[PDB]
């Protein structure tokens, strides 16, 4: 369970880092305030799901949480134009 | 709790001389753009503030 928790934490962190990186890459002077709001929100989602993961008691729950974190990240991105 | 501090942010086309790795609420961080780059408002420098939400602004500069 410790190893699985570590893997789940890494997956959640890496996905958020990926999407934050994509948000930075596409940023422009005009889009900059979107980038700030979105990145703060993505890091907030990250913290929520890492906290759920650390206290999780089963492997299946970890898989559900990884999936839910990804969906919440993608939903946040969807609130702004591409 | 997670709303009581901010991690050093990712920088893009900018530097900081600040050597802290995490910040308390109301702590600040100064950045400077790489030569040839500017902030979203046209400055070569900025100062950002750690808040409940995260950072007030991010150290991203843009090619002039």
């Amino acid at each position: 369970m410790d190893s699985e928790r570590d893997k789940a934490r890494k997956e959640v962190e890496e996905y958020v880092k990926k999407i934050v990186g994509e948000s930075y890459a596409k940023s422009t002077k005009k889009r900059h305030t979107i980038t700030v709001a979105l990145v703060n929100e993505l890091n907030n989602i990250k913290n929520e799901y890492l906290n759920k993961i650390v206290e999780s008691t089963s492997e299946s729950e970890l898989q559900i949480l990884m999936m839910e974190s990804r969906s919440k990240v993608d939903e946040a991105v969807s609130k702004f134009e591409k | 709790g997670s709303h009581m501090s901010c991690d050093i942010p990712v920088f893009m086309n900018a530097r900081t001389k600040n050597d802290f790795t995490w910040f308390k609420l109301n702590d600040t961080l100064d950045y400077e753009c790489h030569d040839g780059y500017e902030s979203n408002t046209g400055s070569t420098t900025g100062s950002i503030v750690c808040g409940y939400n995260g950072w007030s602004d991010l150290p991203i500069c843009y090619e002039r």
